[PDB]
RNA sequence: GGAGCGUCGGGCCCAUACCCGGCCGUCGCCGGCAGUCGAGAGUGGACGGGAGCGGCGGGGGCGGCGCGCGCGCGCGCCCGCCCCCGGAGCCCCGCGGACGCUACGCCGCGACGAGUAGGAGGGCCGCUGCGGUGAGCCUUGAAGCCUAGGGCGCGGGCCCGGG
RNA sequence: ACCCACCCGACCCGUCUUGAAACACGGACCAAGGAGUCUAACACGUGCGCGAGUCGGGGGCUCGCACGAAAGCCGCCGUGG
RNA sequence: AGAGGGCGUGAAACCGUUAAGAGGUAAACGGGUGGGGUCCGCGCAGUCCGCCCGGAGGAUUCAACCCGGCGGCGGGUCCGGCCGUGUCGGCGGCCCGGCGGAUCUUUCCCGCGCGGGGGACCGUCCCCCGACCGGCGACCGGCCGCCGCCGGGCGCAUUUCCA
């Protein structure tokens, strides 16, 4: 008899993508290979991200991709995003970029290409740079989802600012006993 | 193209074979030295006492540096403070053992697990027999048997420890690099004690097997290793 | 002089008797078919000494000889002639079973074809 | 009983609602019927706009 | 797809995943939002702070269309018009400034979030913010009230 | 591609046949009857297939052109070899090895031909 | 003259505990393999001038970074070569690559495996009907039924023989 | 795998229970039947499509529906959510 | 009629018999052997096949080699032409290229400041040839090399067959 807890012996990370789609799975076959045979950890990070959920690979807006490449020095590079590239209607002038993405929305595609931008697929990125050399690996804001505003220290727990799940906002949906001082108390 | 490369590859081949020979010769001389070192250690303890005894004097030799610690009772109904220390000595299963350098900190940790272990001061031969018969590396967290020095070297060679013999000298003299050589060794899975024990549950002093038995840990080692 | 398989190792089985279902002996309503007991007290399900055994993955077959017939082959249940020609390039490792529902005319048609291709049949001398 | 976080929600299934469930298996059959009836009315008001006034 | 659901995997087991000390009885809490004050209170007042109690003024015959006032931010004002108004402008050389009827596009108020590009406009709208006005002037434009 | 359409097909094709813990495949110009990527007649730009001759004597090799698949009528190109066993193999060998065509296959193609030439002779006692 | 009681020896007895080995599964390994040298790896390769038995004349270190299977060499004859795998013949081969590669595949190393309530995963386990699909099976005998017949699977179960 | 013998092991299941072989209840035997369903609402997770949008209803245009009460299309494509 | 008028199939409980075996600790069960039965596989030697080789016997025809024909592959000179990506030149399709636009013009036209249609303009989609480059599985034609098949020749130190 041995004393170990077998409690957290199984690591819960993903191995493959849970999706069954065939084009992504080909990318996975390609980046598994590169991951293992190259020294590049870029390939490993990319590989890891191909297995993740929709939630877990959030969309990267065009404006966010602009400003991250506006940063000093990462000039004449390629931005990479395992998610999708979306438009920003609240940005106007779009520099000529180099981009990798699993998806780019039709607007975002036009705007970039009109600028003299190049768009790449991930099979194309590999041939272009199999060890991820000269890349900017970005990500969309993970904690964008409105979901997260309900997460945390519960509402009605002093110093929480945590959206309650409520049928409809309005004068008479919550905001009585436990928010006003006038009505019982407040947190 | 062809005959130039071939000779270059043959040259390479040879430069390896030369180096192999060299490192082998180092190993061979390192042992020979350690043979002389242990001889010198043994005699020069007797030397001392005889010289005290010549005068009306005493030679109180050094208190021991290093001790082997065997877990001699099982893994049921064991107090949480004991249990923690037993898994700070890596003594998880029953009849696992470890070398342990002694000092105020270490000794007291053995004091908190006394009726759960048999321990004491191993012989030279004990350190050899344990290492050669049951010497297993921790090599990428896989218990792997020390079949060659290429294993020991690969892991401990950044300390000057390049062979089984070096390892034995680091363990037995409790060198600078003891912590790292001792942790490299996977804890010794020894069999049951042949000829049996006296009594599991009681201390050595009082007839049983537990606690410090100092010199006599070596007898137990032989009947288990 | 039957068709020898490529390699005829020693199959070695961990357990030969069927695991049978608790109290299938006592009752005609209970069938031999194994069922794990879920009873709160249950001699069997809590592994007492002297009781019927519970199947584990412990009893599992060795992967080399799992599904290996005594003869050394694995079955493959052929349904008509066309379906045989698959085995053409195995023959030394797989044999052909013919199905129960196949007629005694075309049972014959299969058997002679397998005899050309040297695929061993596991129920040939039968329908007649 | 509520369990840890969720909309404290009021469904209106306390009356005998299954007595008054109104299915829509008609609707295709309906949609046609209107459409026939529509084409008939055109044909009746011969050169007049199908629209109406 | 019953095939996939949990009751298929519970077949054989006695309690059906509801335990055997306590069982699956009918309504052990009370039905629904029962006990909001008593015996379910803690859940109510640690996930629904402010359920209980009145507050504010009643309003009898509310009609929502009176208070209809959909807003738009300067952020994306140029989005309302075809790019070639924003292009034929930063060009032209008359200092023209094209009109943007915001009420046409379905927003009544113009609030002031965001940077407006240095490029004159005439924004026609039912209502404006203070800041939205200011930003518009700073671009070198003119806010315009409409009924 | 080859790989893309293997993704579409791997588990669903009419030619496949699971059952009895094995799997197989019945698509034509698959020597070895495997539901493999390698050994699949339909998928690959260059294909080998060694069937027996309809005569009952001999073997047919079945190359695929590359000229134009899209036009299956013209795509495969058959060739009977009805020669002294040892020769037959060598002709197949050269077809495969010295044309640099489907080099992966080739030994499987030889064993198939061999087994076919086993098939067609006086049987037994 | 214990087969009693107190003190102590040797010796022997056996648990699912410990050790070694087999086999099954699970976990872990930034695990390996989409076809390459390489085992404390501590380089490889142009290419130009100047030359040659020269070399890089550094620690009782006991040694790893440098040395004795060649660097230049045997052949063509001090000068030239030091040549190509469609052929070096291979323990490594960078020219092309499994018997192997259903990449949801295949392979290797370690570790571990009680379980109610409960949870999750996988079931080429099982039932009935639908779209597809098996140039499936079936009066030369389907379903069901029965079987001291033959087997497979850890098992749910399954397949064959005879009736 | 049928029967028999012998050595060792071995109390009857289900269940509520801190505790069941119980002097606790249910159960003579066999066959068939027999219990976590569906709708609605919410939340989180996951898969797919599109993405500052998205959406399909409801309605309409295309057929006697064999398959269709499907399928397709709509400045209705967005009244509206 | 092993379908006989409540009759297709005809399970189990339960009963009768026939056969076999047992029998003082209620039966039944798990593990482990033994004995007997039932069938099943044999063998009237199972010495099981397959390569390659050596020998001694018979056997027909060819490999090797060219020659003629067909088909296939691969290649570069991209040689010649079709093919298409990125770029530049034609402002050439632009009206013989259409849609879209809150871009413009009511110098226009038609219908009643508005609707429809022109006409500018911008965005997008197509012709002409030249140049550079990815020369891309997107194809043809010749030439080359290699492979395979058919037919010619090659009569036997080759060539398969058979025992
Ligand atoms: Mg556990
Ligand atoms: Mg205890
Ligand atoms: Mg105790
Ligand atoms: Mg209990
Ligand atoms: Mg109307
Ligand atoms: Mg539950
Ligand atoms: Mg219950
Ligand atoms: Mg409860
Ligand atoms: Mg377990
Ligand atoms: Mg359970
Ligand atoms: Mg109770
Ligand atoms: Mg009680
Ligand atoms: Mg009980
Ligand atoms: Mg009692
Ligand atoms: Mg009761
Ligand atoms: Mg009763
Ligand atoms: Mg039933
Ligand atoms: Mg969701
Ligand atoms: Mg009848
Ligand atoms: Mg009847
Ligand atoms: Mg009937
Ligand atoms: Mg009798």
């Amino acid at each position: 008899g041995v004393d170990i807890r077998h409690n957290k012996d199984r690591k819960v990370r993903r191995k493959e993508p849970k999706s069954q789609d065939i084009y992504l799975r080909l990318l996975v076959k390609l980046y598994r290979f590169l991951a293992r045979r190259t020294n590049s950890t870029f390939n490993q990070v990319v590989l890891k991200r191909l297995f993740m959920s929709r939630t877990n690979r959030p969309p990267l807006s065009l404006s966010r991709m602009i400003r991250k490449m506006k940063l000093p020095g990462r000039e004449g590079k390629t931005a990479v995003v395992v998610g999708t590239i979306t438009d920003d209607v609240r940005v106007q002038e779009v520099p000529k970029l180099k981009v990798c993405a699993l998806r780019v929305s039709s607007r975002a595609r036009s705007r970039i290409l009109k600028a003299g931008g190049k768009i790449l697929t991930f099979d194309q990125l590999a041939l272009d740079s199999p060890k991820g050399c000269g890349t900017v690996l970005l990500s969309g804001p993970r904690k964008g989802r409105e979901v997260y505003r309900h997460f945390g220290k519960a509402p009605g727990t002093p110093h929480s600012h945590t959206k309650p799940y409520v049928r409809s906002k309005g004068r008479k949906f919550e905001r009585a006993r436990g928010r006003r001082a006038s009505r019982g108390y407040k947190n | 193209n062809f005959a130039e490369l071939k000779i270059k590859r043959l040259r390479k081949k040879f430069a390896q074979k030369m180096l192999r020979k060299a490192r082998r010769k180092l190993i061979y001389e390192k042992a020979k030295h350690y043979h002389k070192e242990y001889r010198q250690m043994y005699r020069t303890e007797i030397r001392m006492a005889r010289m005290a005894r010549k005068a009306g004097n005493f030679y109180v030799p050094a208190e021991p540096k290093l001790a082997f610690v065997i877990r001699i009772r099982g893994i049921n109904g064991v107090s949480p403070k004991v249990r923690k220390v037993l898994q700070l000595l890596r003594l998880r299963q029953i009849f696992n053992g470890t070398f342990v350098k002694l000092n105020k900190a270490s000794i007291n940790m053995l004091r908190i697990v006394e009726p759960y272990i048999a321990w004491g001061y191993p012989n030279l031969k004990s350190v050899n027999e344990l290492i050669y018969k049951r010497g297993y590396g921790k090599i990428n967290k896989k218990r792997i048997a020390l079949t060659d020095n290429a294993l020991i070297a690969r892991s401990l060679g950044k300390y000057g420890i390049i062979c089984m013999e070096d390892l034995i000298h680091e363990i037995y003299t409790v060198g600078k690099r003891f912590k790292e050589a001792n942790n490299f060794l996977w804890p010794f899975k020894l069999s049951s004690p042949r000829g049996g024990m006296k009594k599991k549950t009681t201390h050595f002093v009082e007839g049983e097997d537990a606690g410090n038995r100092e010199d006599q840990i070596n007898r137990l080692i032989r009947r288990m290793n | 002089a039957a068709l020898r398989p490529l390699v005829k190792p020693k199959i070695v089985k961990k357990r030969t008797k069927k695991f049978i279902r608790h109290q299938s002996d006592r009752y005609v309503k209970i069938k031999r078919n194994w069922r794990k007991p879920r009873g709160i007290d249950n001699r069997v399900r809590r592994r007492f000494k002297g009781q019927i055994l519970m199947p584990n993955i412990g009893y599992g077959s060795n992967k080399k000889t799992k599904h290996m017939l005594p003869s050394g082959f694995r079955k493959f249940l052929v349904h008509n002639v066309k379906e045989l020609e698959v085995l053409l390039m195995c023959n030394k490792s797989y044999c052909a079973e013919i199905a129960h529902n196949v007629s005694s005319k075309n049972r014959k048609a299969i058997v002679e074809r397998a005899a050309q291709l040297a695929i061993r049949v596991t129920n040939p001398n039968a329908r007649l | 009983a509520p369990s840890r976080n969720g909309m404290i929600l009021k469904p209106h299934f306390h009356k005998d609602w299954q007595r008054r469930v109104a299915t829509w298996f008609n609707q295709p059959a309906r949609k046609i019927r209107r459409r026939k009836a529509r084409q008939a009315r055109a044909r009746r008001i011969a050169p007049r706009p199908a629209s109406g006034p | 797809p019953s095939r996939l659901r949990k009751t298929r995997k519970l077949r054989g087991h006695v309690s059906h995943g509801h335990g055997r000390i306590g069982k699956h009885r009918k309504h052990p809490g009370g039905r629904g939002n029962a006990g909001g004050m008593h015996h379910h209170r803690i859940n109510f007042d640690k996930y629904h702070p402010g359920y209980f109690g009145k507050v504010g003024m009643r309003h009898y015959h509310l009609k929502r269309n009176q208070s209809f006032c959909p807003t738009v931010n300067l952020d994306k004002l140029w989005t309302l018009v075809s790019e070639q108004t924003r292009v034929n402008a930063a060009k032209n050389k008359t200092g023209a400034a094209p009109i943007i009827d915001v009420v046409r596009s379905g927003y009544y108020k113009v609030l002031g979030k965001g940077k407006l590009p240095k490029q004159p406009v005439i924004v026609k709208a039912k209502f404006f913010s203070r800041r939205a006005e200011e930003k518009i002037k700073g671009v070198g434009g003119a806010c315009v009230l409409v009924a | 591609s080859a790989h893309l359409q293997w993704m579409v097909v791997r588990n669903c094709s009419s030619f496949l046949i699971k059952r009895n813990k094995q799997t197989y495949s019945t698509e034509p110009n698959n020597l070895k009857a495997r539901n493999s990527f390698r050994y699949n007649g339909l998928i690959h730009r260059k294909t080998v297939g060694v069937e027996p001759a309809a005569d009952g004597k001999g073997v047919v090799v079945v190359m695929k052109r590359r000229s134009g698949q899209r036009k299956p009528a013209t795509s495969y190109v058959r060739t009977t070899i009805n020669k002294n066993a040892r020769a037959t193999l060598s002709s197949i060998r050269h077809m495969i090895r010295k044309n640099k065509y489907h080099p992966d296959l080739r030994m499987a193609a030889i064993r198939r031909a061999s087994a076919i030439l086993r098939s067609q002779k006086p049987v037994m006692v």
